[PDB]
């Protein structure tokens, strides 16, 4: 189960 | 950017026994970046039904794959693994030894 | 709607704390915001809202995933805080954002020295009343009255409420008993 | 005793379309899922039988999330180029690895989220799951943005919660094959190198997990002084293989002992020619 | 800078067609078009997650969009209906795929569609001088201004004191009011108020202007009836310090 927490570096 | 040469290993899945169906592996690891050519050779001709693992990488960030295909050895048929990568001036051919 | 909030409006005295709340249906919802929108203007981000209550100055926002609400607290509220506050959710990546219908906040000054009055050039101007006074509309279709409006004279540090009428006009509005009616 | 990892790789290929994106998901040393931007479905595909049992809602969201990872990676390539004043023409790589470990007790130990650019460390979440090691000065600009938007908090949540919850679900659902330990099928080979020197290859075959140590000893003294040691390689079987070789003066084979220690062996093993 | 959106106001005859523009220089991937109506919130019309693609939102019926490029995003009204009167907002974000994706909104576009362009009128604008009683009782004087008769409710009232625009001392109604609360296409009223010193009013040198910006018909809108052309104009009313 993958996170939803990805944020433009 | 860093550049890192692949480490090739050729080996069967199961101990080399003539006229029995095994799989012939070629594993490349420790390279970067990820663009790589890998052909398996029967007597020096590319095989055609060669699958590969999905691209992954290890702690140091460097990449690894497994190419492989069903086959039967015959002590007669010589097998190898040809590899090109940016780091390499010429392709590398490493033979398949049943002992090492 | 994926989010609900109470429309109000909520009248808070200038200086008092106000608390707002929004509830949401979908427990999976990952990201939350409060937005602020002035009358006839565009929504603008106030702040994002995380489980670790972020106190930023006068503002504090809280998310409670367990109970599925988010809150906004404003300390030392200012006249300039009067607006509609919107709760906003982004469920997660690549999902549509929903905008709440919004809670209106009105910040109400204390009039230190009421002086309720109705003047009349070329309109009657009901002025100088305390903040508990409310102006209602006229029973007469050809009578026009606008709602209480608050002016600040920044220099004299003085505030007043005004309501304009046009065509003795406020006989449908409960106005104070001591209202000046010169003539 | 257990972990879940996701590895992501993103390769700008300027002039040849959108970047290449490969995503793979592991429980321990077993791959269960994949995504390849260059394959045909454009969906998260199963890669182990025990995951095929998951419902459409699962496959939907996994697909949604990975697409969301690609886009993030796709923008990241842009900004990182910008940050380093590099050119539109060169191909660069971005890598992301993240996961959670658990003990034999299946509770949380440790979460991690690491981010590389062109194969160097670029940003990592600390082990306190609250701050970031920013390697370069450009990574510093990344870190400010990630602070301003509370990425660490949000990750700590996912890492200590849903991550481990699902890893457990996975371990439960894949018992027949994820709970296994397979001890090595060790043997020994002898090759005449010189007129006066042999090799001793000590073979460990078809074991799981991957983690293994092969050492050599000359009369009990831990002999690295002539030790060749290849990388743990996969068999395809879903097993692993490894060896280790020492050159010895012909006639003194019998003073050398291989020492194999795997999770799957009660006590360390010892072979001698 | 940020998100720009043009035009700010607009009138349209039922059946007429028209396109709103929006651009952003924040290098954002995702852009959106929303409309606003009392009672419900913002309703997403269409959106454009990225330079390539677009997609319908919650209420696309009547509208289309073109993601002209990474920068601009336009929303077309094919044939304006009376139900399309509303406030439209463009907005943009780095990318809807990321967590915490703040949206940045444009200033909005207020849009009225009317049964006929003969309904559009400018404001009559009166100033009214402070009461003799007021200055007597308070030692302070308030001029009220009254912009009346206009349609559509598209106006910007400001007070001008010796040709500087004043913010202190003033209260304009938060929004205009429907003179005729019954009739569909009713004309609107707005009041404001300005308060000063009794001394500052009395001074005869001092210059007071209630200026209201109307938004009406364009240089291209076709006016054929006798009264003056309800174009985008300023109507002002003025007054000087008395003593009486």
């Amino acid at each position: 189960h993958m996170t939803e927490v990805v944020r433009h570096c | 950017m860093i550049q890192r040469t692949p480490k090739i290993q050729v080996y069967s899945r199961h101990p080399a026994e003539n006229g029995k169906s095994n799989f012939l592996n070629c594993y490349v690891s420790g390279f970067h970046p990820s663009d790589i050519e890998v052909d398996l050779l029967k007597n020096g001709e590319r095989i055609e039904k060669v699958e590969h693992s999905d691209l992954s990488f290890s702690k140091d960030w460097s990449f690894y794959l497994l190419y492989y295909t069903e086959f039967t050895p015959t002590e007669k048929d010589e097998y190898a693994c040809r590899v090109n990568h940016v780091t390499l001036s010429q392709p590398k051919i490493v033979k398949w030894d049943r002992d090492m | 709607k994926e989010v609900e909030q109470d429309p109000g409006p909520f009248n808070v005295p200038e200086g008092a704390t106000v608390a707002f709340n929004c509830t949401y249906s979908n427990s999976a919802s990952q990201s939350f915001f409060w937005y602020r929108q002035d009358c006839r203007k565009e929504p603008k981000l106030l702040m994002s809202v995380y489980s670790s209550g972020n106190e930023d100055g006068r503002f504090t926002a809280q998310l409670n995933r367990a109970s599925q609400y988010i809150s906004l607290l404003i300390r030392d509220s200012k006249l300039s805080d009067s607006a509609t506050y919107l709760c906003v959710v982004q469920p997660g990546g690549y999902q549509k954002v929903t905008f709440g219908t919004g809670t209106k906040l009105q910040v109400i000054p204390n009039i230190q020295n009421p002086d309720p009055a109705v003047y009349q050039r070329d309109v009657c101007l009901f002025t100088d009343f305390d903040s508990q006074t409310n102006v209602s509309q006229s029973k007469d279709s050809d009578v026009y009255i606008t709602d209480k409006c608050v002016l600040d004279m920044r220099s004299m540090d003085f505030k007043s409420n005004s309501a304009v009428a046009w065509s003795n006009a406020f006989n449908n509005s409960i106005i104070p008993e001591d209202t000046f009616f010169p003539s | 005793s257990h972990s879940m990892r996701y590895f992501f790789t993103s390769v700008s290929r300027p002039g040849r379309g959108e970047p290449r994106f490969i995503a793979v998901g592991y429980v321990d040393d077993t791959q269960f899922v994949r995504f390849d931007s260059d394959a045909a479905s454009q969906r998260m595909e199963p890669r182990a039988p025990w995951i095929e049992q998951e419902g459409p809602e699962y496959w939907d969201g996994e697909t949604r999330k990975v697409k969301a990872h690609s886009q993030t990676h796709r923008v990241d390539l842009g900004t990182l180029r910008g940050y380093y004043n590099q050119s539109e023409a060169g191909s660069h790589t971005v890598q992301r690895m993240y996961g959670c470990d658990v003990g034999s007790d299946w509770r949380f130990l440790r979460g991690y989220h690491q981010y590389a650019y062109d194969g160097k460390d670029y940003i990592a979440l600390k082990e306190d799951l609250r701050s970031w090691t920013a390697a370069d000065m450009a990574a510093q600009t990344t870190k400010h943005k990630w602070e301003a938007a509370h990425v660490a908090e949000q990750l700590r949540a996912y890492l200590e919660g849903t991550c481990v919850e699902w890893l457990r679900r996975y371990l439960e659902n894949g018992k027949e094959t994820l709970q296994r330990t397979d001890a090595p099928k060790t043997h020994m080979t002898h090759h005449a190198v010189s007129d006066h020197e042999a090799t001793l290859r000590c073979w460990a075959l078809s074991f799981y997990p991957a983690e293994i140590t092969l050492t050599w000893q000359r009369d009990g003294e831990d002999q690295t002084q002539d030790t060749e040691l290849v990388e743990t390689r996969p068999a395809g079987d879903g097993t692993f293989q490894k060896w280790a070789a020492v050159v010895v003066p012909s006639g003194q084979e019998q003073r050398y002992t291989c020492h194999v220690q795997h999770e799957g062996l009660p006590k360390p093993l010892t072979l001698r020619w | 800078a940020g998100v720009t959106q043009t035009p700010k106001f607009q009138v349209l005859k039922t059946g007429q067609s028209m396109t709103l523009q929006c651009a952003q220089d924040m290098n954002h991937n995702s852009m959106y078009w929303y409309r606003q109506d009392p009672g419900m919130g913002l309703r997403l019309i269409y959106y454009s997650a990225s330079e390539g693609t677009t997609d319908k939102g919650e209420v696309p019926n009547g509208y289309n969009v073109s993601r002209l490029n990474k920068r601009e995003f336009s929303l077309r009204l094919e044939s304006a209906a009376p139900s399309q009167t509303s406030v439209y907002f463009c907005a943009s974000s780095e990318g809807l795929w990321q967590v915490g994706d703040e949206q940045y909104f444009g200033p909005g576009t207020r849009l009225t569609v009317t049964e006929d362009l003969k309904n559009v009128f400018p404001p009559e604008v009166a100033v009214f001088e402070p009461s003799e009683a007021e200055i007597s009782h308070t030692q302070k004087a308030t001029l009220v201004c009254l912009a009346t008769g206009f349609y559509p409710d598209h106006v910007e009232l400001s007070w001008w004191v010796n040709g500087k625009e004043v913010h202190s001392g003033v209260c304009t109604d938060p929004q205009p009011l429907k003179e005729q609360p019954a009739l569909n296409d009713s004309r609107y009223a707005l009041s404001s108020r300005l308060r000063v010193s009794a001394t500052f009013w009395q001074n005869p040198r001092n210059h007071f202007r209630c200026q209201v910006q109307f938004y009406g018909l364009s240089e291209n809108d076709e006016w054929t009836q006798d009264r003056a052309k309800p174009v985008t104009q300023i109507v002002s009313a003025e007054a000087w310090g008395r003593a009486d």
